């Protein structure tokens, strides 16, 4: 069964650092682009990062370009997550995506309401 | 023939209904059709003066276009069927920098998804009034959402129209140059984006679609007798 | 529903021209095949011409050749059959007939009403009733037989054979088709049975309704040919 | 939400009240099906071509 | 206490998983490690069927092993007629996008469906003389991808709003209501005595079905990407499943657990259709790479490709007699094989 575990959330104070895990299992992780979204009270949700299979590419959105970094260690199949110069609009729910075939850059319906491929989230308060 | 005369008579019901079908091929073959994408507040639906289905005219052509509104959010699976439309026509506000970034990733997944690698894609920037308002206002920031914006210029063949404020077409261009930059990286000639700015006076949406469509056959044939 | 009603009869000299009409309602005309049959007074059945949907194919009997021509008016739902040099022996009742084919159908499903003409003073399957007339009581079961000069079972697997009734002052009825088939709307109680060369058709439970006389035709190839007609008397 | 967990542990309690059976007997199952019907498979042993209604 | 619900919905996957773990004794490679190879399974193509405009999405073979139905994008449903390559009706639908089509046992009824979120029943015997619309069953609110007849009356539909539904066709209203999906679901299966069916979907996972009650005997996981296809087994005690992983899986319904899989490292490309054979001894299944791979079903072997195709195979469908196979295209063209 396709899982995936979000870890490393709380309340930091503004300027603090954070890092966020996602353990995956039930499924090969090296052959899967990986994406990092969120869900802010009262807003949808909004892509965030994301990596490919090998690492070599690195994608993030605007807001966090520079402050936050996006890892992958397919040895231990997990996914990394380093947030830096935390600002005040950076609360909200962290999920940890998994797109939905293999060997594909296309990534559809990751900031859906219902997907499957997601997690239950870690909650990060500024 | 070694047939009784009921089969003769099949053979004959079946090459009437093989007459009916090349005149609906000549007819299908005949019209073009095309697939309307961008999400909400931007505008799509009365982007032709002329809800899921429309028809409309040009000097003697037929386009048929088709918006697909009553699924679910997800898209993966039915987005497949529109993989031998001639173009899709993609219109993105360019005014709301809150959901910009939305509307650039939304074009980057229709731009690389594997059933999708030759259609092209007409791009509407809908709402050029309402940015140029906000813009000449300095009430809200392009820097403030993309950073970029700051190291920028105006290109060198950007046409402005007559009478403007260079603010407003240094806007307009990074707006349209995002999307370039994204239909410039794994379009490998197969297919192209064709870029227009449209507010909702404007009534030459239609002849732009014409023009594009054209442009579209003509590189499709090209590339099929392996001239291209 | 259905009608087929049919116009132009009366009567004529001899050497004479006469237009017959068929007017179709309550159906796809154009996807038919149509016939013509006419039936002698106090004579069987005869095959007249066929003509095909979309007028591709045109088959006439030999005794009409030259002198009969078929046609038909899709946009208007009407089939024509002109006639000339009209002699005594083509003094008959003309029945327009329709029929479809394709894979699992039922041609010769409904027959018209019928028109009264009347005249003022080799390499064709021979089908063979032995029995001119049957009497029986109601309840009992009965059989037709019907022989055929050659082979009905084509190299397909089909025996082209047709089974109509004509009950008393009324068009033909169509029982069974090839040889084997129920037509839709025939009670159960009719039952076919046949090897290439003779065939019987079963009625169980004969009841007052089933009082008439029956036809057995062969489809295999043109011109189409009935038999003489077994006439079941109560 | 609520109702959403509630009816998933449902489905779960419903689910884990039916009883299994090992693979060993499962397998022999199909297995002796496929070799019950070995000889009524055309795709698997090819017709002679006079009964194979494609034949051409 | 959302909190309790959740890790009582993990207590039970333990114990279910355990439970399961429980049977796992022997897999079905070592049971059917001393049987003899298939041997090359070679077919060839008899009949090509030609006159389709666009891409063919469904077809569905007749009782009768000889007549056949399928759709295309052109907006039209085709019945041929294999052994003389005949065409015996040309159906005209009100709406293009159509996913799915179905030919009824009895031979009097299609099917047929798609964007349009509508299930199209036609009568094809008519006094008329041509087919005619007979019911248009409302209700889904997504596309519908999948339809399957019990009988004259009754229907069995899957649709993209996650949910599957039994209509009665003379009210056309939903007689029961089948739920529980977190995705589209994308193929159903009904089984031989239509006592109980099959429904996989997007998320991983398939589910069985009784239609007489309305509930979900039991859910199979095991797949990592959105499941294509789906077949029973002939004896009804298994199935299998195809999937975006490019690999197929075998399910056994007593065991409650996956028995075999089939797949190969050149493999990169989803399963759009998959099916079995008569005897269930062969596995076929069409993928995008424009082939159809032939599986020796008890030793997961591939014994054949039929490779005659220049687009994706969108359906496959092996005769009720099992005497031929038929592979329709994204080209336009299906073809018949044996």
């Amino acid at each position: 069964q396709v899982q995936l575990q979000e870890s490393g959330g709380g309340l930091v104070q503004p300027g603090g650092s954070l890092r966020l895990s996602c353990a995956a299992s039930g499924f090969t992780f090296s052959n899967y682009k990986m994406n990092w979204v969120r869900q802010a009270p009262g807003k949808g949700l909004e892509w965030v990062s994301d990596i490919s299979q090998s690492g070599a590419s690195i994608s993030y959105t605007g807001s966090v370009k520079g402050r936050f970094t996006i890892s992958r260690d397919n040895a231990k199949n997990t996914l990394y997550l380093q947030m830096n110069s935390l600002k005040p609009e950076d609360t909200a729910v962290y999920y940890c995506a998994r797109c939905p075939a293999p060997f594909t850059r296309d990534c559809f319906d990751v900031t859906s309401t219902t997907y499957a491929y997601r997690g239950q989230g870690t909650q990060v308060t500024v | 023939c070694t047939l009784s005369a009921e089969d003769k008579a099949a053979v004959e019901r079946s090459k009437m209904i093989e007459k009916q079908l090349q005149k609906d091929k000549q007819v299908y073959r005949a019209t073009h059709r095309l697939l309307l994408l961008g999400a909400d507040n931007s505008g799509k639906s009365t982007i032709v003066k002329q809800i899921f289905e429309t028809k409309f005219q040009v000097d003697k052509v037929n386009f048929h276009m088709f918006d697909v509104g009553g699924q679910r959010d997800e898209r993966r699976k039915w987005i497949q069927c529109f993989n031998d439309v001639t173009a899709i026509i993609f219109v993105v506000d360019s005014s709301d920098y809150n959901r910009l970034q939305e509307a650039l990733n939304d074009f980057k997944s229709i731009w690389n998804n594997r059933w999708l690698r030759t259609i092209s894609v007409i791009l509407f920037l809908n709402k050029q009034d309402l940015l140029a308002e906000k813009v000449l206002a300095g009430k809200s920031k392009i820097e403030d959402y993309f950073p970029e914006f700051a190291r920028y210029t105006t290109p060198e063949d950007a046409t402005p129209e007559p009478g403007e404020d260079p603010r407003v077409t240094r806007a307009k261009y990074f707006i349209r140059d995002e999307f370039l930059r994204i239909s410039t990286a794994s379009g490998d000639g197969r297919h192209y984006c064709y870029p227009h700015f449209t507010c909702a006076v404007d009534t030459e949406n239609a002849r732009r679609i014409f023009n594009d469509c054209k442009d579209i056959i003509l590189q499709m044939n090209l590339r099929e007798y392996n001239l291209v | 529903d259905v009608q087929l009603v049919e116009s132009g009869g009366g009567l004529v000299q001899p050497g004479g021209s006469r237009k017959l009409s068929c007017s179709a309602s309550g159906f796809a005309f154009s996807s038919f095949g149509m016939h013509w049959v006419r039936q002698a007074p106090e004579k069987g059945l005869e095959w007249v011409a066929y003509i095909s949907s979309g007028s591709g194919t045109i088959y006439y009997a030999d005794t009409v050749k030259g002198r009969f021509t078929i046609s038909r008016d899709d946009p208007k739902n009407t089939l024509f059959l002109q006639m000339t040099s009209l002699r005594s022996e083509d003094t008959a009742m003309y029945y327009c007939v329709r029929s479809i084919y394709y894979y699992g159908s039922s041609p010769f499903d409904f027959w018209g009403q019928g028109t009264t003409l009347t005249v003022s003073s080799g390499s064709d399957i021979v089908m063979t009733q032995a029995t001119s007339s049957v009497p029986v009581t109601p309840g009992e079961s009965v059989s037709i037989s019907c022989r055929s000069s050659k082979s009905l079972l084509h190299s397909n697997g089909n025996t082209y054979l047709y089974w109509f009734l004509q009950r008393p002052g009324q068009s033909p009825q169509l029982l069974i088709y090839r040889m084997s088939n129920l037509a839709s709307g025939v009670p159960d109680r009719f039952s076919g049975s046949g090897s290439g060369t003779a065939f019987t058709l079963t009625i169980s439970r004969l009841e007052a309704e089933d009082v008439g006389v029956y036809y057995c035709m062969q489809h295999l190839e043109y011109p189409l040919t009935f038999g003489a007609g077994t006439k079941l008397e109560l | 939400s609520i109702a959403q967990a509630r009816k998933l542990v449902e489905q779960l309690k419903m689910e884990a009240n039916i009883d299994r059976i090992k693979v060993s007997k499962a397998a022999a199952d199909l297995m002796a099906y496929c070799e019950a019907h070995a000889k009524e498979d055309p795709l698997l042993t090819p017709v002679p071509a006079s009964e194979n209604p494609f034949r051409e | 206490e959302l909190d309790q619900l959740r890790q009582e919905a993990e207590q039970l996957k333990n114990q279910i998983r355990d439970a399961r773990k429980a049977c796992a004794d022997a897999t079905l490679s070592q049971i059917t490690n001393n049987i003899d190879p298939v041997g090359r399974i070679q077919m060839r193509t008899r009949r090509t069927l030609r006159g389709h405009l666009a891409k063919i999405y469904a077809m569905h073979w007749g009782t009768d092993s000889r007549l056949l139905v399928s759709a295309s994008q052109d907006g039209k449903l085709i019945i041929w007629d294999s052994y003389t390559t005949n065409k015996v009706h040309a159906i005209p639908l009100r709406s293009s996008w159509v996913m799915t089509c179905a030919y009824a046992p009895s031979g009097n009824y299609v099917a047929c469906g798609g964007l349009d979120n509508i299930c199209s029943i036609y009568n094809l015997k008519t006094r008329e003389g041509n087919v005619r619309v007979s019911r248009e069953l409302a209700g889904h609110t997504g596309y519908l991808s999948c339809c399957r007849f019990l009988d004259d009356n009754q229907i069995v539909t899957s649709s993209g709003d996650t949910t599957c539904a039994l209509w009665d066709i003379e009210t056309g209203q939903q007689t029961t209501t089948f739920t529980g999906h977190t995705g589209d679901v994308m193929s159903l299966s009904l089984a031989p005595d239509t006592r109980l069916f099959v429904s996989g979907a997007c998320d991983a996972s398939a589910k069985l079905w009784d239609v007489r009650e309305g509930m979900c005997r039991q859910t199979f996981t095991g797949h990592e990407s959105d499941i294509n296809a789906i077949c029973f087994f002939p004896n009804g005690n298994a199935f299998a499943t195809g999937s975006d992983d490019a690999t197929c899986r075998l399910f056994d319904l007593r065991a409650d657990q996956e028995l075999m899989t089939y797949s190969h490292d050149n493999i990169i490309c989803g399963i759009t259709s998959v099916s079995f054979s008569k005897s269930g001894r062969l596995l076929l299944a069409g993928y995008d790479d424009f082939n159809c791979n032939v599986w020796d079903a008890l030793k997961a072997d591939r014994a054949g490709v039929l490779a005659g195709h220049d687009n994706r195979v969108s359906c496959l469908g092996v005769t009720d007699d099992g005497m031929a196979v038929a592979t329709g295209s994204w080209d336009s063209f299906l073809k018949i094989w044996n």
